[PDB]
């Protein structure tokens, strides 16, 4: 029984970063070397674990988080980062144990005149905690007067569309991201490498 | 009604420090992206720094390591601590509501600005002299009158007429830098000559860097020599 | 990093004319662009955000268009109060680069200046300096020549001049010229005059006074 990474990495549609998708992986064998050595990924960075040592370790659960962001935001998907993405959309903990994989998806996620399907949270009063997913669409109150669900002066729609156009500069193009998190609790290890 | 009011600008020697403040009303500073933007005299605009509601801060490469942006939630005020100032930091500094990266809204509200002059020269308050109307009140037409604001440093000075009540026909000229290193400026107004004996004309000059405030009455010259 | 090329650097157009200002970004920035209007001594004012959305309170004669690399700000019918420096700004990444700016002046009919001369005040003369002021009021075009004359000797090297920004209502300029002398030098001469040359004057206009009111 191989791990279903194909349905995570090769999904036709990816989530918006504010509503990031989480896939729980368990009771399967995973060959992480076919991923680490693949030419299709422009970013493959591991934290708390050696990438060339993944096939020899065992974990209780593996999480595969996936979403789309700009290319120049992929650097925020790492421990200790700040920015609109790290602070208000997807936050990794300082002690993160896992891998961050990314690749350019301008061919799938951009369209003539703009692709406004992909969104990110622009307004939030405070930073997210690690692995927090805020899907609120409540009107953001930027002044003392309540908004009453009405977008207007000092009452902003908290989410913004990226508006990916194929003509965008590479750092502003959409990138598909997959974050593999490895947890080891006081329970038997169900996810292992090919041994 | 949105209001942003900067303060703390003025003369500072090279290598010196200054802290700018921006008191806001009409929105919550802690809930918004807040920026500082500067404009060197006769030049374009340059974004300097931003503070996010969650606390993140970003700086232009030209001010990194020297400037620090901060805020006080209880005072609804934004701050810019500027250390190791250089001549190229001389500019009007503006506080503005908004961000400049992935922020389509731009900067919608800006304060009036505060001028920061980085110079080793000394502050000097101006002398204010009247430019008396030549035209006699009986010569049916238009009379010109004004004030000459001479020998001050640094910029700026403000000039109003009759405490702001007289605005029509007023021309306050840009200051000229004299060979002495001091600035000089004139402010004039054209009025009906018939109003010379019936309306009093006073120019109100304010030079905040030297705490100079002068109200100069401008009367038609007398026969007494 | 993104470069923003704004053009033209300056523009002169008549009231009622259609004016277009362009901004080109070195890379595709989608609709992350704003246009600002800055008047003399005032802070920039946001006109348009998201490349084409008018900001609240902005007149309908202003409009923005474009996406990607080429952007345009159009004024469909120029008004005297539209005299200002206009700036584009990219909003896709730090440092939110502004364009170089476009100085927009208003073309208008010729208007001769009204000339006035002011002797130094007695208060200033007590301090040891004499400043003589010549005012040229509400003229068009900007080009004007002020010639100071002291007992008919043409003065050079001892005067400074200043010009106001174009008036927001009538589109004219005003100019102030100051001739500076020591009190000792001032008292060596009788006739102080400023002779003004301008397109609107068929022949030069001279305003003068005799020191000590002769
Ligand atoms: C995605 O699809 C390609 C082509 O079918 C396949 O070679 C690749 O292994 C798939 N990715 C994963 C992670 O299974």
């Amino acid at each position: 029984n191989l791990c279903p990474f194909g349905e995570v990495f090769n999904a036709t549609r990816f989530a918006s970063v504010y509503a990031w998708n989480r896939k729980r992986i368990s009771n399967c064998v995973a060959d992480y070397s076919v991923l680490y050595n693949s030419a299709s990924f422009s970013t493959f960075k591991c934290y708390g674990v050696s990438p060339t040592k993944l096939n020899d370790l065992c974990f209780t659960n593996v999480y595969a988080d996936s979403f789309v962001i700009r290319g120049d935001e992929v650097r925020q998907i790492a421990p200790g980062q700040t920015g609109k993405i790290a602070d208000y959309n997807y936050k990794l903990p300082d002690d993160f144990t896992g891998c961050v994989i990314a690749w350019n998806s301008n061919n799938l996620d951009s369209k003539v005149g703009g692709n406004y399907n992909y969104l990110y949270r622009l307004f939030r009063k405070s930073n997210l905690k690690p692995f927090e997913r805020d899907i609120s669409t409540e009107i953001y109150q930027a002044g003392s007067t309540p908004c009453n669900g009405v977008e207007g002066f000092n009452c902003y729609f908290p989410l913004q569309s990226y508006g990916f156009q194929p003509t965008n500069g590479v750092g502003y193009q959409p990138y598909r991201v997959v974050v593999l998190s490895f947890e080891l609790l006081h329970a038997p290890a169900t996810v292992c490498g090919p041994k | 009604e949105v209001q942003l009011v900067e303060s703390g600008g003025g003369l500072i020697q090279p290598g010196g420090s200054l802290r700018l403040s921006c008191a806001a009303s009409g929105f919550t500073v802690s809930s918004n992206y807040m920026s500082w933007v500067r404009q060197a005299p006769g030049k374009g605009l340059e974004w300097v720094s931003v503070i996010y509601s969650g606390g993140a801060t970003y700086y232009a490469d030209s001010v990194k390591g020297r400037f620090t942006i901060s805020r006080d939630n209880s005072k609804n005020t934004l701050y810019l601590q500027m250390n190791s100032l250089r001549a190229e930091d001389t500019a009007v500094y503006y506080c503005a509501r908004g961000d400049v990266s992935g922020y389509r809204y731009g900067l919608d509200y800006w304060g009036q600005g505060t001028l920061v002059t980085v110079s080793g020269a000394s502050t000097k308050g101006p002398s204010v002299f009247p430019l008396a109307p030549s035209s006699k009140s009986t010569s049916g037409g238009t009379a010109a009158l004004g004030c000459l604001v001479k020998d001050y440093f640094p910029e700026p000075v403000t000039v109003s007429w009759n405490s702001g009540a007289l605005t029509s026909g007023v021309h306050t000229f840009p200051a000229v830098l004299q060979s002495s290193g001091l600035y000089s400026l004139s402010s004039v107004v054209t009025v009906p000559s018939s109003s010379l004996g019936t309306q009093t004309y006073i120019c109100n000059v304010n030079h905040k860097p030297s705490n100079t405030k002068v109200d100069k009455r401008v009367e038609p010259k007398s026969c007494d020599r | 990093d993104i470069q923003l090329t704004q053009s033209p650097s300056s523009l002169s157009a008549s009231v009622g004319d259609r004016v277009t200002i362009t901004c080109r970004a070195s890379q595709g920035i989608s609709s992350y662009l704003a246009w600002y209007q800055q008047k003399p001594g005032k802070a920039p004012k946001l006109l348009i955000y998201a490349a084409s959305t008018l900001q609240s309170g902005v007149p309908s004669r202003f409009s923005g268009s474009g996406s990607g690399t080429d952007f345009t700000l159009t004024i469909s019918s120029l008004q005297p109060e539209d005299f200002a420096t206009y700036y584009c700004q990219q909003l896709i990444s730090y440092p939110g680069t502004f364009g170089q700016g476009t100085k927009l002046e208003i073309k208008r009919t010729v208007a001769a200046p009204s000339v006035f001369i002011f002797p130094p005040s007695d208060e200033q003369l007590k301090s040891g300096t004499a400043s003589v002021v010549c005012l040229l009021n509400n003229f068009y075009p900007r080009e004007a020549k002020v010639q100071w004359k002291v007992d008919n000797a043409l003065q050079s090297g001892n005067s400074q001049e200043s010009v106001t920004e174009q008036d927001s209502k009538d589109s004219t300029y005003s100019l102030s010229s100051t001739l500076t002398l020591s009190k000792a030098d001032y008292e060596k001469h009788k006739v102080y005059a400023c002779e003004v040359t301008h397109q609107g004057l068929s022949s030069p206009v001279t305003k003068s006074f005799n020191r000590g009111e002769c």
